[PDB]
């Protein structure tokens, strides 16, 4: 992110079962997953290079980055939910104590 | 003394709202049709003035540039439109009077004063208030009618 | 960069390098004669003291008995003058590293005394150095006889050293081969001759720094195992053994330089680093001069490692640029400059790295280097070693033109100090004793006031971190002359000693209001009970208790406007143990305009509470929350309220100010539903802000009153409409709303309409306007929020600088951007300066900044082209060039707001007047008379209108919460208030408030330019005349026609008042 924090997203999206359907199988070839897979590097990427961790936090808690995967994810393959199960911050690398007071 | 400038628009208009016209360079301060109105009056033996188009005012005091220039959506001159060819002949024969009024055997001192209009604390703080707080009514009226 | 400052170093030595002719036959000639003549000086027997007196009382000329004369009950031993044993030269004449200096230099002329004349005791109890006192005085008396009167002579101290005396030869005129030679000013300015010892004469052991070669007391002197009991005397000790090993020296420099081949230039780099930075060979300066700089060079070509290992980047056939960077590394961390204080210690050959003990050492000469160096200048050859040694490490800019300027010894709070030393017993209170009187060599008062500044200077946290209220202390003993005449023994003064007191402060403790102490136990310790503390500071000490869960005795600091702590401690430190001697420093620069609140002035507090704790608490989480068609997803306040940069810190309330409309940037998400015309988008986002203030107007927050109003700082577009708010704290802000299609519709605009021909330039100037104010403002605004936190002088740097702008009517033709980046040059790329931690220190270095930034060559690239210089040579359109990473062309903010500028305009009266500001800060100096720097001149204009506006008593100023004018009475107090100044109508009379010249001028300086421009008071950017309202101002519109009316051809693309001819 913008404040030289490294973090770590890790992302599950579970695949979608389509009312009217009969087949009882909802697979998706290994092209379809690793498109979808590359689609939500780039979602995820896209929405958190630009924002600052609070903003960052202000988008996990209503669940924006997960609704944003779905809705540009169902054209190649529709997908029942996503979820961001992980955030790791895996460095810190400033103390600004400004910034902390300015959150609280 | 301001003095004006004016010549015909009549050798260049190819468009029809700007017939019978006056096309005037260095008009005075705060020039509005009251002021242009009360010049045609003050005039002897002239008719009726309808409106000053192009009235994007580009004198009194300092700027790059004026306000309305360019059309974003998609020098200081005044066009002042006449009535009737009547109106606009005798406009011109009165202005040229004024113009050889300056040897005039009287004395030079027969011209008009130009009385401008002083702005004053209230009105400036009027545009400070369109600055700030316009009436809603009116912007909830242009806006719903320029969104539907 | 090796390269470049080989090349740089190259020229520069050609620049600074000296005449063969000027050496032979100058020097030399009047060496050999003056060679014959001390040869042909004849000796003289073996006289007493009372010998001494009958030949010289006679005589114009007089010995020279240093503090003390010898009286004749003490005087046992018998004076004489030989034949002179060695004749020598020491300096950089023989080394030949001199260099072309303007001022003055000497060579040293050394007179080595014969070796019979001397007993073996003559070390101790001040006898050799008076027989040396006696052999100079036959020396100089003899030369006046054989010179016969037609020479200048004079006395002086060898690097002002009160305890040898030496005698200074200058000419009087010139000739072309004669023996007058005043024209050659370096090595032929002046000629040094200097009495010294032999080599190894008394015991070099005793000659040690642990032995006091004085002996005054004798009872109690013993039995302490040892010698502790004896105190020891660095100084002198140093003296007689300098004197007694000057030669072996030459010998070491002589083999120094003649195994390396770029020392000489080292040295000559090294000569101009330290002329440079005031410090010299002088005893008032700290004493690393060019002999010191020579023998560390020395030492490090010779090891300095700590396993004696020769250093890497010195080795004997390297550059002088290595050699001098080497020395500047080793001095920055190694052992060399504070660590030989603190830490560290040195050894000569094999030289090694030893951590213990403060000593510059040479072991086969028992000799300490240092023994001028004291803590202050060591640490401040520290702060300079280590910061060029980040200069020297950057790889970017060049970097020959900064060479330090010594701000840490001399900033704004150099406090004078009238003190009179007479006498002593009861004109000081700490006792001038025989122990002190040995100890120290007449700088006694000046180390112990150096260490009373620093105990009263020094913080101490709880968590072992040591912090002070200084960095960095200098104490000068202003006019002191190091030349006496001929005629008199000492020399004589009668004006008294002023102590020039200069600090180098930090920053993040200037304004802590706690004095630290220790933590108190049930027993008082030696610390609580010692000089720190309780019985240092008296009174002051109380216990206090902090919120870290340990009481600790404390003192507390109350927080004023016009001066600081340090000025409280340092008058009452002075006033208590130095004694009543008066303190003054009266520079008037923190009183700028004076917010009104609570305890004033506030710390940073108005910058948070006020605008960015109300923008949290209630509208950021509120227009977060609510709910709409399109969801929100980004506020950005970009203002002076949040970056720390607005004249007057925000209060509760002002709506009639410049700076309290906050603005304030909001993007939505990403949608397509927004039209491809300006006014449908324009108008849509006015529906959405519309819908924005219908849901605060119908929400509990309802007592947050909303509107929206047009904006016309952005021209030619009648759509701009923002939403003011007003918070029931008084809080205003302006909320705009950026989508990312405006960009690109202005980058339409700009492609389009390609046939007229003329309008692409007012085309691309309001695409970067809108580039200006929506995103770059942004960016701007975090970055030097982030900055101003690691800066605080900063902020009042810029209330400073824009205060200054705003007196002389320049900040509406200036906008903001620029201050902040001038400001933000001078602090983050401070060089050859400090950081400023003093306000006034970094308006002084904006100003010399500005009166020295010549614009046309030199850009301003700052840390936080080619092209537009070859399309304007003339600079009709572009004064000022500062770029960044943030944005790379330097265009964003000088092109865009369009100023006009030949010679004779606003910005040219910012250029002349900041040489006019800093020529009368050079030639009156820091006084009162500061209101020069900041009443205008009002001369080179053409028409001026005296405004003066329809308001009553006390305004605007109580309005604008600012406290001149004291017709309002209690402006210390809390008297004035807001919540009946939040109004019932936002109609008039709240338009009312604002004041007839601001927008006057602005509708004015938006209709004509075309004939004339005038600068004035009122767009100034975020200012309102207020404090110019008062004896600080007036309201004036200054006017000057445009060079290009003198008189033109009739044409309708014309525009001016004109008549005809």
């Amino acid at each position: 992110t913008t404040d030289h924090y490294l973090l770590r997203l890790f992302a599950i999206a579970f695949t979608k079962r389509r009312p009217n359907q009969i087949k009882k199988t909802t697979y998706a070839q290994s092209s379809q997953i690793r498109a979808i897979r590359r689609k939500m590097v780039e979602i995820i990427q896209r929405e958190a290079a630009s924002c600052t961790l609070h903003q960052l936090v202000s988008k996990l808690i209503p669940e924006v980055i997960g609704r944003e995967i779905e809705k540009a994810t169902q054209g190649i393959y529709p997908l029942q939910n996503v979820h961001i199960r992980k955030v790791k911050l895996l460095k810190q690398p400033k103390f600004d104590l400004g910034a902390l007071m300015a959150l609280h | 003394v301001h003095y004006l400038y004016v010549r015909r628009h009549a050798p260049k208009i190819p468009t029809p709202t700007d017939s019978r016209s006056l096309f005037v360079t260095n008009v005075p301060v705060d020039s509005t049709e009251a002021h242009l109105r009360a010049l045609v009056t003050s005039l002897v033996g002239t008719g009726r003035f309808e409106k000053v188009t192009f009235e994007d005012e580009s004198k009194q005091e300092h700027s790059l540039e004026g306000k309305s220039i360019i059309d974003a959506a998609q020098g200081s001159t005044a066009v002042v439109l006449l009535a009737d060819e009547k109106s606009v002949e005798q406009v011109l024969k009165a202005i040229a009077k004024v113009h050889k009024t300056k040897k005039y055997p009287v004395w030079g001192g027969d011209g008009l004063p130009d009385s401008k209009m002083p702005p004053l604390g209230p009105v400036w703080l009027k545009s400070h208030n369109r600055l700030s707080f316009p009436d809603p009514s009116m912007l909830q009226a242009s806006v719903d009618a320029f969104s539907t | 960069r090796a390269r470049a400052f080989v090349l740089e170093t190259e020229e520069m030595l050609d620049s600074v390098d000296l005449d063969y002719s000027e050496a032979f036959d100058g020097a030399d000639a009047l060496l050999h004669r003056l060679k014959g003549s001390i040869e042909t000086i004849p000796a003289h027997d073996a006289q007493p003291l009372l010998d001494a007196a009958a030949k010289l009382e006679k005589k114009h000329k007089l010995k020279v008995p240093f503090p003390s004369p010898p009286p004749p009950q003490n005087s046992n031993y018998k004076v004489s003058f030989a034949t002179p044993a060695q004749f020598n030269v020491v300096g950089s004449y023989v080394a030949k590293t001199m260099v072309r200096t303007q001022s003055a230099h000497g060579i040293d002329m050394i007179v080595v005394l014969p070796e019979s004349i001397l007993q073996e005791k003559d070390y101790l109890d001040l006898r050799y150095f008076y027989k040396r006192a006696y052999y100079l005085a036959v020396v100089a008396a003899h030369l006046q006889k054989d010179l016969k009167g037609e020479a200048t002579l004079s006395y002086e101290y060898h690097n002002g050293n009160s305890l040898l005396p030496v005698l200074s030869v200058k000419p009087n005129g010139e000739k072309d081969e004669d023996e007058k030679k005043k024209k050659k000013g370096v090595l032929d300015y002046r000629i040094r001759i200097i009495p010294c010892a032999p080599e190894s004469f008394f015991p070099r052991q005793k000659l040690h720094l642990g032995a006091g070669l004085v002996r005054k007391h004798k009872e109690g002197e013993q039995q302490a195992n040892g010698q502790p009991a004896t105190p020891a005397t660095p100084f002198y000790n140093s003296t007689l053994v300098a004197e007694s090993s000057y030669l072996q020296y030459l010998k070491l420099l002589r083999q120094t330089e003649k195994k390396c081949a770029a020392f000489r230039n080292a040295c000559i780099l090294g000569r101009i680093w330290l002329q440079q930075r005031g410090f010299g060979s002088d005893v008032s300066k700290g004493g690393f001069g060019y002999f010191e700089w020579a023998v560390l060079l020395a030492l490090l070509l010779q090891g300095g490692p700590a396993d004696t290992k020769g250093a890497a980047p010195l080795s004997p056939s390297l550059s002088s640029t290595q050699l001098f960077k080497a020395l500047i590394q080793f001095l920055s961390v190694t052992n060399f400059a504070e660590k030989p204080c603190v830490l560290g210690q040195a050894k000569p050959d094999l030289a090694g790295f030893i951590e213990n003990g403060p000593i510059l050492w040479d072991s086969a000469r028992q000799l300490n280097i240092a023994f001028k160096m004291g803590p202050w200048s060591a640490d401040l050859l520290h702060q300079h070693a280590r910061w060029t040694r980040k200069l020297l490490a950057d790889g970017a800019v060049d970097q020959f033109q900064p060479t330090f300027i010594l701000k840490a010894d001399l900033p704004t709070h150099t406090y004078d100090l009238v003190a009179r030393m007479d006498p002593e017993k009861v004109s000081e209170a700490a006792p001038d004793k025989v122990a002190h009187e040995a100890r120290g060599r007449h700088w006694q008062v000046g180390h112990k006031v150096y260490r009373i500044l620093r105990r009263a200077l020094s913080d101490k946290n709880m968590e072992g971190g040591e912090r002070a209220r200084l960095i960095h202390l200098k104490v000068s003993p202003g006019f002191s002359s190091s030349s006496w005449s001929l005629n008199e023994k000492p020399q004589p003064q009668k004006a008294g000693t002023p102590i020039e007191i200069g600090v180098l402060f930090d920053p993040l403790n200037m304004a802590r209001t706690v004095d630290r102490g220790p933590s108190a136990g049930p027993s008082a310790e030696e610390k609580e009970t010692c000089e720190k503390f309780r019985r240092f500071w008296g009174e002051k000490s109380e216990l206090r208790r902090f919120g870290g869960d340990t009481i600790r005795e404390t003192l507390v600091w109350s927080a004023q406007t016009p001066f600081d702590l340090c000025e409280e401690i340092m008058r009452y430190i002075l006033g208590l143990h130095l004694r009543v001697g008066q303190l003054q420093d009266d520079i008037v620069f923190y009183g700028r305009s004076l917010p009104a609140l609570l305890s004033i002035k506030p710390s940073d507090t108005a910058l948070f509470n006020v605008a960015r704790k109300t923008f949290t608490s209630f509208e950021r989480d509120l227009r977060d929350l609510e709910d709409l068609p399109l969801r929100i997803r980004h506020v950005n306040p970009i203002c002076p309220e949040l970056r720390h940069s607005s004249l007057k810190t925000p209060s509760f309330g002002p709506s009639k100010s410049g700076p309290r409309p906050m603005e304030v940037v909001i993007s939505f998400e990403a949608s397509g539903k927004w039209p491809e015309s300006l006014i449908a988008i324009q108008r849509t986002k006015i529906a959405f802000l519309l819908m924005i203030g219908r849901l605060l107007e119908r929400f509990k927050p309802g007592e947050i009153r909303t509107h929206v109003g047009l904006d016309d700082a952005r021209y030619e577009t009648e759509n701009l409409a923002f939403l003011d708010v007003i918070y029931a704290s008084g809080a205003c802000f302006r909320v705009r709303i950026q989508a990312d299609l405006e960009e690109s519709l202005l980058e339409r605009q700009t492609k389009d309409k390609t046939t007229e021909q003329y309008l692409r330039q007012r085309a691309s100037t309001q695409l970067a306007s809108f580039r200006r104010t929506f995103v770059h403002l942004p960016l701007h605004t975090q970055y030097i929020t982030t900055a101003t936190t690691r800066f605080p002088a900063l902020s009042p740097t810029i209330r400073l600088v824009k205060h200054w702008f705003s007196v002389h009517k320049l900040s509406n033709h200036f906008p903001p951007e620029l201050l902040e980046l001038f400001v933000l040059h001078t602090f983050l790329a401070p060089y050859p300066w400090d950081v400023p931690s003093s306000p006034t220190t970094g308006f002084l270095r904006t100003l010399l900044f500005l009166a020295r930034w010549d614009w046309r060559t030199d850009p301003l690239i700052i840390d936080t082209l080619d092209a537009w210089r070859k399309l304007d040579p003339g600079m009709q359109h572009t004064v000022l060039f500062v770029a960044t990473a943030h944005e790379q062309s330097g265009t964003m903010w000088t092109s865009v707001d369009g100023h006009p500028r030949p010679s004779k305009v606003v910005a040219a009266r910012m250029t002349a007047l900041a040489k006019s500001a800093a020529r009368v800060i050079r030639e009156q100096g820091v006084d009162l008379d500061v209101r020069r720097l900041f009443v205008p001149s009002l001369k080179e204009y053409d028409v001026l209108l005296y405004l003066n506006t329809k308001v009553l008593k006390s305004a605007l100023r109580t309005y604008i919460t600012v406290d001149p004018a004291t017709e309002m009475n209690g402006g210390k107090g809390q008297e004035i208030k807001f919540k009946n100044l939040a109004p019932e109508t936002v109609e008039p009379p709240l338009p009312v408030a604002q004041h007839p010249v601001d927008v006057l001028l602005k509708q004015l300086s938006a209709v004509y330019d075309s004939a004339a421009g005038a600068s004035g008071t009122g767009p100034l950017v975020f200012f309102r005349s207020d404090t110019t309202a008062t004896e600080e101002g007036d309201k004036v519109i200054g006017a000057v026609w445009n060079p290009t009316l003198v008189k033109r051809k009739w044409r309708v693309n014309l525009p001016t008042s004109y008549k005809p001819v």
